[PDB]
Parts: structure tokens; sequence; C-alpha cells
């Protein structure tokens, strides 16, 4: 900022990215549907699992 | 920054053709015969000085 | 704003005590100037090679001296300078500003800046003709210059004070090795410690003002001009301006070398300073020897190249490192020229046209490059893992023109063969794209022990960059081992190994 002596912007754009200093938040919005996603994929797992285990032995 | 350093540049060579409109001023004078006078003096200090 | 006509009254005051004490033990008339070299009357106190100042503003050097006259060669073109005018004489062998205070700036022969960009904070004069360092303050090289190129690090390597050519071609890939370099210094020169920064110095001779142009530009693209020092000697200007350049150059190497700093100089390119040679050596009836240089050119690349070597902990271990730039006319090694930088450098970058028109760019021809204290000096952890490599493409040669009969052949050459054309293509760069040491190991190291086999040829390139990011994702902690310790253990090398087969696996 010391660089411009004719500075008269760097204060406005400096309060400007200080407005745009919360700047946009994230999404793990994926609560409901992302543990039904593995809900299933564990359902399918467990029965896999459980029925080679029974078909190794028999 | 790099108009700033444009600008800059623009008054310089606004004061470099400022300069010749200074030799345009000076020219016309009788510093051309005053100016003889301080040569004069300055060879008196120069030469004896020595 | 007046700020400027402030400084320069200040320079008013300056020449206003200075023509308080103007006695100049020296003037005398210019008798004559012709081909354009002035001999002038009077002056019976000059010293040999001192710097004149005649009454037009073109300095001048004078270098020979006669009784009766004295002969002065000019440092511009000779318009200004006319019969019957009036010579001072500075008073000084001739000299150039040195200091920290040209990290940025572009200025010519005589240290006058021609950015734009103020007066050179000049931290003080040096003289261009400098007896080299003798035979004792010498050490032998220790230390690597990383290039950031893949096939320079590999097969070539540059030592801190390891005078190194970089030979080729018109309009081969000449200066991108050494814009490269310049360009890879920024790992560093960002950084903090001193002895590993490495401050670079090019030095245009000969070459158009826009090619300086575009080159000062691309150095503030990539913030290279934080630490470059750009001495342009283009060729509008006159021939003893390019005959100079870079001499003075040399002497802004040396201010870095004597105080403990690193620095890397680029001399691009002189075989057009021994067209500026033969042109002042050529105006004064001196007769020419083998193809028209004159008889000591071998002695003034001598007297250039041998300003830069690596000083011992005597002189504070600094050093200077050179790489003059030699265009011969069609893939020639054997004119006169060009077999006398390569008998004074510690090897050569033979960049031949042929592959570069095959578009292998940077196309160094490897069975022909070779450096000679190279080898002490390289990064230990790719001479652990290329010593191979060198006699692998020396393997892959000896089959270059065995296979061009297209007989049915063994096992043994195809696989020689696919992997050395894995390895051909995998020497290939983009512009601007310096990969650190830290990178250039696991990629050679792929290309060594066969894992590329199974992958088309064209896949190679963007093989690169998928390895490339494959690494900088999951195995960053490989990449800071290679890093520090800069060496690969038996446990860094099966690590190393693992992440190669993995990526190599899909
Ligand atoms: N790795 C690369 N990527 C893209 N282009 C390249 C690369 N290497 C070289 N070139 C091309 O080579 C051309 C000339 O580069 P360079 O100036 O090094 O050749 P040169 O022989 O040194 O030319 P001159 O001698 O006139 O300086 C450039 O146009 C550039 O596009």
């Amino acid at each position: 900022r010391s660089v411009l002596k004719n500075t008269s912007v760097i204060d406005k754009i400096e309060s400007y990215v200080k407005q745009y200093k919360p700047v946009k938040i994230d999404a793990s919005k994926q609560l409901q549907v992302i543990e039904s996603f593995e809900k299933h994929a564990m359902t399918n797992a467990k029965e896999t699992e459980s029925l080679v285990s029974k078909e190794l032995k028999d | 920054v790099r108009y700033e350093a444009s600008l800059r540049q623009l008054e310089q060579r606004q004061l470099a053709k400022s300069v010749i409109s200074r030799v345009q001023s000076e020219l016309g004078n009788p510093k051309f015969q005053e100016k003889v006078l301080q040569q004069s003096i300055s060879e008196i200090e120069q030469l004896l000085s020595k | 704003k007046a700020q400027p006509t402030e400084v320069s009254s200040i320079l008013e005051e300056r020449i206003k005590g200075v023509s308080d004490e103007a006695n100049l033990n020296e003037t005398g008339r210019v008798l004559a100037v012709g081909d354009g070299i002035a001999r002038v009357f009077g002056l019976n106190n000059i010293q040999a090679e001192e710097l004149v100042e005649f009454s037009s503003g073109v300095k001048g050097m004078a270098l020979n001296l006669e009784p009766g006259q004295v002969g002065i060669v000019l440092f511009g073109s000779d318009r200004l300078v006319k019969e019957g005018e009036l010579v001072k004489r500075t008073g000084n062998i001739v000299d150039v500003p040195v200091g920290p205070g040209l990290l940025g700036r572009v200025v010519d022969a005589l240290g006058n800046p021609i950015d734009g960009k103020g007066p050179i904070d000049a931290a003080g004069r040096s003289r261009a003709q400098v007896k080299a360092p003798g035979i004792l303050p010498r050490r032998s090289v220790h230390e690597p210059v990383q290039t950031g190129l893949k096939a320079v690090d590999a097969l070539v390597p540059i030592g801190r004070g390891q005078r190194e050519l970089i030979i080729g071609d018109r309009q081969t890939g000449k200066t991108a090795v050494a814009l490269d370099t310049i360009l890879n210094q920024k790992r560093w020169n960002n950084g903090s410690d001193e002895s590993k920064k490495l401050y670079c110095v090019y030095v245009a001779v000969g070459q158009k003002r826009s090619t300086v142009a575009q080159l000062v530009q691309t150095l503030e693209q990539h913030d290279a001009m934080k630490y470059s020092i750009i001495v342009a000697a283009t060729a509008s200007e006159a021939a003893p301006l390019q005959y100079l350049a870079p001499f003075t150059a040399a002497s802004i190497g040396e201010w870095f070398r004597d105080n403990g700093k690193h620095a890397l100089i680029v001399y691009d390119d002189l075989s057009k300073q021994a067209v500026a040679y033969r042109q002042l050596s050529l105006l004064l009836r001196r007769p020419p020897g083998r193809e028209a240089y004159p008889g000591d050119v071998f002695y003034l690349h001598s007297r250039l190249l041998e300003r830069a070597a690596k000083l011992s902990e005597k002189e504070g271990s600094g050093s200077l490192t050179a790489l003059p730039v030699i265009e011969t006319q069609g893939g020639d090694v054997s004119a006169y020229i060009p077999t006398n930088v390569i008998s004074i450098t510690d090897g050569q970058i033979f960049l031949e046209a042929e592959l570069f028109y095959k578009g292998i760019r940077p196309a160094i021809n490897v069975g022909l490059s070779v450096s000679r204290v190279g080898s002490a000096a390289q990064v230990k952890a790719l001479k652990q893992v290329a010593g191979s490599l060198k006699l692998f493409l020396a393997q892959y040669r000896e089959v270059a023109a065995f296979a061009q009969f297209g007989s049915d052949l063994d096992a043994s050459t195809k696989q020689t063969l696919v992997r050395g054309e894995r390895l051909t293509q995998l020497l290939k760069q983009n512009q601007y794209s310096p990969l650190a040491t830290e990178e250039q190991v696991p990629l050679i190291y792929a290309g060594v022990n066969g894992h590329l086999d199974g992958i088309e040829l064209s896949r190679i390139g963007e093989f690169e960059s998928s390895f490339l990011s494959y690494l900088k994702s999951n195995h960053n902690e490989l990449l800071t081992e290679i890093r520090e310790k800069g060496e690969l253990s038996k446990e860094l090398l099966a690590s190393l190994k693992s992440a190669t087969e993995s990526f190599v696996a899909t």
C-alpha cells in the first residue's frame, strides 16, 4: 500500500476484501443421504461377508 | 502501481520538453555577456588555488 | 513530480562542484577519426586502457599508445565524435558499478541503466580487466546447480564454479536452457540461506532489442527480477560495447564471488562476441588468422571464462559459474570458434538441431553432451539412481543405427529398445516448468527399473504429470525425505519402489 503514493483506492478495496472476509461457507449438508448410502452398502456387505463365511465352511 | 510508474514517466517527459523550453528561455539572454564574468572569476578561483 | 528535479539539482551541485576542480591533465585534440576509431594528439599522461570522454558524451577506451599519439576505441556510433573536438580523460581503467543494488536493473556495458528505474544504487566500481584467481585459492567443485531440467541434471550435471558450455545451432532451443535454469533458481531465491541462493546475471550480447525486452518481461512474469542482472549489448549498438559487455558482467559476477554469495552468469552468446572482436581487430589492421578471427581470439574467451570458479574457504567460499552459448553453423563442432570455447569450458551440452526437428525439446544429444567435473558435484540422490542412465543411453545409442535395418532381433535388444524409447520420450519438458531434484529422482527412478514398459508411448507425457500429482497428493513425505536428506537409503528406496508399483499398476 505504501508503494502507491496517490493511494485513493487501496483502503477502498482493502475494505472490500474485509467486507467479503466472511467469504462463503462449504457444505457438509449430507447427514441424511450419505447415511442412507452407507446403510445400503453395509447391509449388502454384512450379507455377503456372512454368506461367504458360511459357504467356505460348507 | 504500473499506472503510477507510467504517470511518473509522463511527468518526466513533460519536464523534458520544459527543459527544451528553458534552453530557449536561457539562450536569448545577455547572460551570454554576463556569464563571461562568471567564468572570469571562476578561473581566478581555480588557477589561484594551486 | 519535482523530486527527480531535486535529485538532478543535487547532481548539478556535483557537476558544479566538479567544475570547480576540473583541471584535466590530459585534454587533447582529435586528429583523425576513421574506421570507427579515433587518433588523439596530446594526453601525455594517460594509461593503457584508460577511460576517456569526448565532447559529445560518447565515452572511449584508450587501447593503444604510440610515441606521438594515442589510439582510442569508441563506445558507440562514431556519428557523435567529430574531428577537432576536446578529449578530457576521466582517470580510470574501465570500470563498472558492482554491488547488490543492480538486482532488478537492466544496464548496458558501462553501468548506464536503461530500464527507466532511476540511477544504480552502486556499491562500488570494479575493473573490467581483472586478473583471474590463481591456482591456489581454488577448490574443485562440490555443490550442485540444480537446473531443473530433467536431462541436464540426469546426464550432465553442473557444479558451482564449473564452466559449462551450451553449444547448439540457430533457433534450436539454446536460450531456453539458460532461461529455465534462471527460473529454477526461484526455489532458493525465495528462501533464507545465502549459501543456497544463486543469483543470475544474464548477459545478452548481439541480440535484438525486442528479444531482450521479451526476456525481461518473462523474468518479471515468473518473478526472477528480484535476483536478475541483465547486461544488454544489443546489435544496434556498436562493436566495442559488445567487446566489453561480457567482461563488465564478469566483474559483476566477481563481486558476488568475493563476498561469499553464490552466483550464476550466462553469456549469450559469445559467437557474437567474437564477431565484435573480429570487427575490432579488422579495423585496426591487425591481420586475421584461421577463418578471419584474429589470432588472439582464443585469449579473449580465455580471459573471459577464467574469471569463474569456486573459491575455497580461504577467500570466503564464494563462487561464479558461467554458461557461455555458442552459435555454430549447421551442427558443426569444428570451426575455429567452437573449438576454442570447448577447449576452455568443462564440457558441452550439444543441442543438436535434428532432435529438435523431431520436437524433443530440449534436444540434448546424450552421446555427445558430457561434463568433466560435473559428476563430483551432482545431488547424491540422482547419482544413486542414475548411475546406469548414461551407460544405458550409450547402450541405446549403440543400437540406434542397427535397428534401422528393420530386421527381427533377439529379446534383449527389443527390451532395451522399448526402455530407450520410453526414456527418450521421458526426458521431454515444456517451457518454464523446471522440476526440482526432489521430483527429478522419482521420474528417472520409474524410468530406470522397467516400470514404464507396459505403457504405450503416447501416454508418457501425461504420465509425467499424473505420477507427479500422485506423489504430491499422497506420498508427500517421500518428497520431503528427498528434499531434506538428498539421498536414498534402503528404506527410502523400498518405499519409493512401493509408491511406483502402486501407480504403475494402474
Ligand atoms: N521446452 C520448450 N517448450 C516450448 N518451446 C520451446 C522449448 N524449448 C525451446 N522452445 C522453442 O525454441 C524456440 C527458440 O528458443 P531459443 O531462443 O532457446 O532458441 P535459440 O537458438 O536460443 O534462439 P536464439 O539463438 O535466437 O536465441 C522458441 O520459439 C521456443 O518456442
